[PDB]
RNA sequence: AAUAGGCGGCCGUCGAGGGCUCGGGUAGAAGACCCGGUUGAUAGGGCGGGGAUGUAAGCGGGAAGGGUCAACCGACCCGCUUAGUCCGCCGCCCCUAAUCGCCCGAG
RNA sequence: CCGACACAGGUGCCCCUGGGUGAGAAGCCUAAGGCGUGUCGGGGGAAACCCGGCCGAGGGAACUCGGCAAACUGGCCCCGUAACUUCGGGAGAAGGGGUGCCUGCGGGUGCGUAACCCGCAGGUCGCAGUGACUAGGGGGGCCCGACUGUUUAAUAAAAA
RNA sequence: GUAAGGUCCGGUGGAGCCGCCGGUAUCGCGGAUCCUGCCGGGAGUAGCAGCGUAGUCGGGUGAGAAUCCCGACCGCCGGAG
RNA sequence: ACCGAUAGCGAACUAGUACCGUGAGGGAAAGCUGAAAAGCACCCCGGGAGGGGGGUGAAAAGAGCCUGAAACCGGGCGGCG
């Protein structure tokens, strides 16, 4: 498990998505499985990917995202609102 | 007008999805000798040899290109006898008898980070299957059970008895869901058939054991699913003229006026593959011992192509190399029994001679 | 609340296409609170448009 | 043709505007004449006994 | 509307609430009610909430025409109105506030009758080809629902 | 199969056996079917194997000629280089996620 | 704006168009300007089948009423062009060869090594040099009408 | 009551109504692809593609945001969009 | 001894009004709270619409207002299943 405060590396294989969508809908395909991922492997229920990522996957147009892609995951506790203790798992490059 | 025959065959009707992934064997062949009536496998893949002709035809004894399918073997475990009587309508199971729970030694537990080996038994791997086994099911009523079936033996209401066995996928390292067979049993007297299952009872058959190299066998499984597939491919129909404008890969007509109604016979789509089918006279070419085949006496060749099977691991233990290609998509299981309808003039039953076995990368 | 009326006067005081005018992401809330050309021209001078 | 895209050609000028007479639009505008009351074609109200709007108008 | 179907009605016993004129599909909520009937009111919210989140699909018994089915035991047609959820939820916790007020105890809530009837229709055209205007129509919904205190 | 079957086993007179949710295709239009689920190699990741193209970027040298016949420019060639890039295939390693939870159920 | 409509039609293509390739107001890429409103979104080896597009071994019209559809050729330079003929044409007939990049020379007009064109020699890479885009397939007989042009707006464009 | 129908009992309603005799009439409904109004199955189905397939990531607003606003990135027309 | 709101003039009412056609010209639908607004003061929930209490009234007749049939739809009840 991943606590609050700690840094990970993670190994996106976006390539997994190429061959379900419609080439031209590939891009947008990768940052919602770059999204889906995240959640699922540091268990956070929301997670914000940062700009810089964004970028870096619309790189080389909507039909051409990167096969595989590094990213640094980091798990925050917000506990705001009386909701339980929401993570929130913060995305950036390399 | 214009006569043709017909766009596929009526014979194996309806064309639906098989009823169980595990085949079935509805027929068995008559054998004097006494012996386990068949084995069971999964699909390896496939590679071919060269090999000098001994079946009679054209060509023989020229050396001869062959394909051959490669099925691993690992040895099953015969754990139940079942009795079969006489009913008014046909055979019916009078009673059957599993071993006790026994442990397993061929587990291949491996030692992770905390806690001890698993230390895994029977019936453990077989409640995956079964789910609802013996409890306090002790020696001594084992014996008593086996007893009274002897004595209804003995008495004479059985009219068969047939092995209960199963598959070890653990051992190779496949899956550990086992499945589980009913196989006859060779032979004319069923006191002759008891004996034969009980002092196996509970233990490993290999098919070195039960088959013999150069018989011809047929082989059941389940074909490759394919989906549904239209009527071009699923009955072969001829594509409609380039000019339709309503599509080209469909049926014309589906039936004249009268009869008022769709006859069965139209060829129309629907799932295609995933059918239950049976192979007739198929050689067994050689029969391997754990991955290995033997070819001179003093040569030993990994049955294992480089970089291994597409789609499959690496062969570890017995393994079967049949002539042709076979039913069934990778990892499936596979039956063979003896030739059921076998020909007149049959190849010699003995391995015939191997001048090259191909172990190139297949992928 | 939408900025319209603000991006296309700039553009005119500017002398230039609506899409190259650039407004402060931090700074929205005074854009919106201009609502004269004048304002628009000190947000202009103090540099969030 | 002769349908939708034909009646998109109506952008010229109106065949008939505001009479100053008896204010309809009926006034042919090329003519110069109207086609409901005859102003300034004729110095007498345009009637005929086979119509009926000259009486509709009075509910007579 | 103002009356409600229900019979027997006391003061001191039951809660009751409805919603007029809602922007929802009969259909549906007649397909929801039907499951929601006879279940504790808590019970209920959380099989709203449940449908709402996309977690358990709704039976279709009356209509469920081109319908596919669903993963588990009696699917068979079933659905997601999340909409009606919703619309039917805010009815749900108006009754439970009714009760609350009235002194009753949330917890011991059943809800013994609950109803959907198609209300007024409001009337637009669209256009179609050939010159032919078509009707356009939303259908309006009804809610009515009585919970009673188990004792 | 309305004569709507036979047998072994488990359960009942809280409770065997299941469903949703979870990681995947030996499957697939929705359903369904099949493997795996800490009792673990199901997928990801790391390493290795086996493949598909065809020798990367960078640097050194040469180059038809030009140029003060100097410096310098130069398509292209040669060496580091069976290279580099990628792998909808395979093996080993529990490093990450197969968790938590909810529901039906004969009496 | 008109067509019942926030209609892929008509009215208005009514007046105007930076850079590169290129003969070009062509095709393609791009600057300014505009837009993400030619307005329902999400999922998926999640099929069969339908509509648009790409390729396809060997044979090459054996298909069909009929080569319908598709394919072949395709730009520029050089050579070389038939029957017939109203001597103007046919004609780009047909048919054949070349085409990139780099290092320099020579010629035209020019004050100019400014700008635009026209040739020559050498080296060199690929399956392919009009490498994308743009971009004719051809020939031989017969009937009708001389030719350009007009016609049943909404099944006939023709020998009428 | 053979009947066209009449009359009684129990609810709603709040203001007119009937028996018998003799006269009068736009005097008796299933159709006329009848007229006017309302409501059904088709159906929670077709359509919301084809001629230009366009959005994504952070932040803001707001009870509520795929659809509103700002920044960045990716795109489309560019002899007209 | 005419009709009684699909009847009677087309129009019982903001009717030759709105709307259709370039034009000549064609031309609808639409009446009723209560005796008195006494037209729901206050409380809880809801973003709102509105819901539940509580009040007015002989009776909600609650303005979507005299009566409220049938078609059609939802629930309960009884029968089959
Ligand atoms: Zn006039």
């Amino acid at each position: 498990a991943i606590k609050a405060g700690e840094e990970v590396i993670f190994t996106v294989p976006i390539k997994k998505i190429k061959k379900i969508v419609p080439r031209w809908k590939r891009a947008p395909r990768a940052v919602k499985f770059v999204r889906e991922f995240v959640a699922r492997h540091a268990k956070a229920q929301e997670v914000i990917i940062d700009p810089k990522v964004n970028e870096k996957i619309w790189e080389r147009g909507i039909e051409k995202p990167p096969s595989k892609l590094r990213v640094k995951v980091k798990v925050e506790e917000e506990k705001r609102e009386g909701e339980e203790t929401v993570r929130i798992a913060y995305v950036t490059l390399a | 007008k214009v006569h043709r025959p017909r766009r596929g065959s009526l014979g194996f009707s309806p064309r639906k999805r098989a009823k169980s992934i595990v085949p079935r064997i509805r027929s068995w062949p008559k054998e004097t000798e006494v012996r386990m009536l068949g084995f069971a496998g999964y699909k390896a893949g496939m590679t071919h040899i060269l090999m000098i002709d001994d079946e009679p035809g054209l060509t023989n004894g020229k050396e001869i290109f062959m394909p051959v399918t490669i099925i691993e073997t690992p040895p099953l475990r015969v754990f139940g006898i079942r009795a079969y009587r006489m009913g008014y309508l046909g055979l019916e199971t009078a009673t059957e008898v599993i071993v006790p729970d026994f442990p397993l030694d061929n587990y291949p537990a491996k030692e992770r980070k905390g806690k001890p080996k698993p230390k895994m038994t029977f019936y453990k791997l077989l409640e995956r299957r079964i789910a609802t086994l013996p409890k306090n099911y002790t020696q001594e009523m084992f014996e008593q059970k086996l007893g009274q079936l002897e004595d209804m033996i003995k008495e004479g209401e059985i009219v068969d008895v047939r092995a209960i066995v199963a598959t070890q996928p653990w051992v190779i390292k496949l899956k550990k869901k086992p499945e589980v067979m009913e196989y006859a049993i060779g032979g004319t007297s069923v006191e002759e058939k008891f004996n034969y299952i009980k002092e196996k009872l509970g233990k490993e058959l290999r098919v070195g054991e039960v088959l013999k190299e150069g018989e011809l066998l047929d082989v059941i499984a389940v074909t490759k699913g394919k989906g549904t597939q239209g009527p071009v491919k699923r009955w072969g129909i001829k594509l409609r003229a380039h000019k339709d404008s309503k599509g080209r890969r469909k049926v014309g007509s589906i039936g004249p006026w009268h009869p008022a109604r769709v006859m069965w016979t139209v060829p129309m789509a629907g799932q295609m593959g995933f059918h239950h089918r049976t192979e007739l006279n198929k050689r067994l070419i050689a029969i391997g011992e754990n991955g290995k085949l033997k070819l001179d006496e003093n040569t030993e060749i990994e049955i294992t192509p480089k970089g291994g099977f597409p789609h499959y691991g690496i062969v570890r233990s017995d393994f079967m190399m049949i002539a042709g290609s076979v039913p069934g998509a990778i990892k499936r299981i596979i039956r063979v029994r003896p030739a059921i309808r076998p020909p007149k003039k049959k190849p010699p039953v003995q391995r015939p001679q191997i001048t090259y076995v191909s172990v190139e990368s297949k992928q | 609340n939408t900025l319209k009326m603000q991006r296309r006067i700039a553009a005119e005081i500017l002398k230039c296409g609506e899409n190259r005018i650039w407004i402060d992401p931090e700074r929205i809330d005074d854009v919106a609170s201009a609502i004269t050309r004048e304002d628009i021209k000190r947000l202009i001078k103090e540099g969030v448009i | 043709g002769s349908g939708t895209a034909t009646f998109g050609k109506r952008n010229s000028t109106p065949t008939h505007i505001r009479c100053r007479r008896c204010g309809r639009v009926s006034y042919n505008v090329k003519k110069g004449y109207c086609a409901a009351c005859g102003f300034g074609r004729s110095r007498r109200l345009r009637k005929y006994r086979w119509s009926k709007k000259w009486k509709k108008k009075k509910n007579a | 509307r103002f009356g409600y179907s229900f019979q027997n009605f006391d003061p001191k016993r039951m809660a009751r609430a409805s919603a007029r004129d809602l922007r929802i599909s009969p259909k549906l909520a007649v397909e929801v009610c039907r499951e929601l009937r006879g279940m504790m009111l808590n019970d209920a919210l959380r099989y709203l909430d449940d449908v709402i989140a996309l977690k358990r699909p709704v039976p279709l018994k009356r209509y469920n025409d081109s319908q596919g089915h669903k993963p588990g035991k009696g699917f068979g047609p079933g659905r997601y109105p999340v909409k009606v959820a919703k619309a039917i939820k805010k009815v749900l916790l108006n009754v439970k506030n009714n009760a609350v007020q009235k002194g009753l105890d949330p917890d011991k809530l059943k809800i013994i009758h609950i109803a959907a009837h198609k209300g007024p229709v409001l009337r637009g055209w669209y256009p179609r080809a050939f010159g032919r205007a078509t009707p356009f129509n939303e259908q309006t919904t009804h809610i009515e629902v009585v919970v009673e205190e188990i004792r």
